[PDB]
């Protein structure tokens, strides 16, 4: 839903 | 100084800390990238914005692989953050003027320098304030002999310094606060051969650093308004957050 959590979320 | 004696705290922050040239690389990269030039505005502005949010994408980066804050919840580690985006940002900022500092102009990350002079003749009243007022700090800092050893584990205090009350895990956090100052205090004590409470000169400036991130905050939303901001910033959406 936002940016940020896609970021945290990144497996990298 | 350097360190016979160094809090392990702060030895670790060290290794943590990522590569200024390859961040610049990458950053320098993302701003290559073709975009929808709007054209009621200069490009710069865009690129400047996309500037800013690459360079909160590598402090997010930088966040992640923290001690403690690896440990949290995504819960709790989105409420950290978005209480202290603009505070690291412009800490990233001061910092930058501190290492790489020429009186007459500021760096940004991606290695470019502009002049005070153009920054006083071609940007408005509240930016040209915020960069002075930035200045300030990094001259204060400067005099006050920063080091490495004292910005990351400042960097650290900023990323906790928040109420426990906004948080789910209250004692992995309270003890991280706790144990930052201590690292803060015990490196100053055995470090500055100087006189004045450096533990406590330095955390004025974080107080001064927090205020002039909030005016930073406020520029950021008068774009906003005027909807200069592009479309999906990140920091915009950091901006839009729940306030804790
Ligand atoms: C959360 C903080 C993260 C910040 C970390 C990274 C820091 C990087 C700082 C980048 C500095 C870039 C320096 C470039 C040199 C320069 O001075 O460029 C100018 C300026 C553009 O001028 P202004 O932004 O001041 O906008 C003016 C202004 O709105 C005028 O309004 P006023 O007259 O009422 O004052 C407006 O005039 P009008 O009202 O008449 O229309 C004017 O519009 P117009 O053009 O039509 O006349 C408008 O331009 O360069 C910019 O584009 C830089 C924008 C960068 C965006 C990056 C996001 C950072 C936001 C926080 C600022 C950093 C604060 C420093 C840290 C303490």
């Amino acid at each position: 839903p936002s940016l940020l959590k896609k970021l945290l979320l990144a497996p990298a | 100084s350097g360190g016979p004696n160094v809090p392990e705290l702060i030895l670790q922050l060290l290794q943590l800390e990522p590569d200024e040239d390859q961040v610049r690389a990458r950053i320098l990269g993302s701003l290559q990238e073709p975009t929808k030039s709007r054209p009621d505005q200069p490009a710069a502005f865009g690129l400047l914005c996309r500037m800013a949010d690459q360079t909160f994408i590598s402090i997010v980066d930088w966040a992640r692989r923290c001690m403690v804050f690896k440990e949290l919840e995504v819960a709790d580690q989105m409420t950290l953050l978005q209480n202290c985006w603009s505070e690291l940002l412009v800490f990233d900022h001061i910092y930058r003027q501190v290492q790489h500092g020429k009186e007459g102009s500021i760096l940004l990350v991606t290695g470019q320098e502009v002049e005070l002079t153009t920054v006083a003749t071609q940007a408005g009243s509240l930016l040209h304030s915020l960069v002075l007022r930035a200045q300030e700090l990094v001259l204060q800092l400067l005099a006050l002999q920063l080091d490495r050893q004292e910005f990351v584990c400042l960097k650290f205090i900023i990323l906790f310094s928040l109420d426990l009350k906004f948080l789910n895990n209250h004692i992995l956090v309270k003890d991280a606060q706790e144990k930052a100052n201590a690292a803060l205090l015990d490196y100053t004590l055995c470090h500055y051969p100087h006189s004045g409470d450096k533990f406590q000169q330095l955390l004025l400036c974080l107080v001064e650093v927090r205020a002039l991130s909030m005016q930073a905050k406020e520029y950021l939303y008068h774009k906003h308004l005027g909807n200069e901001m592009p479309r999906n910033n990140l920091l915009i959406e950091m901006l839009q957050a729940k306030q804790t």
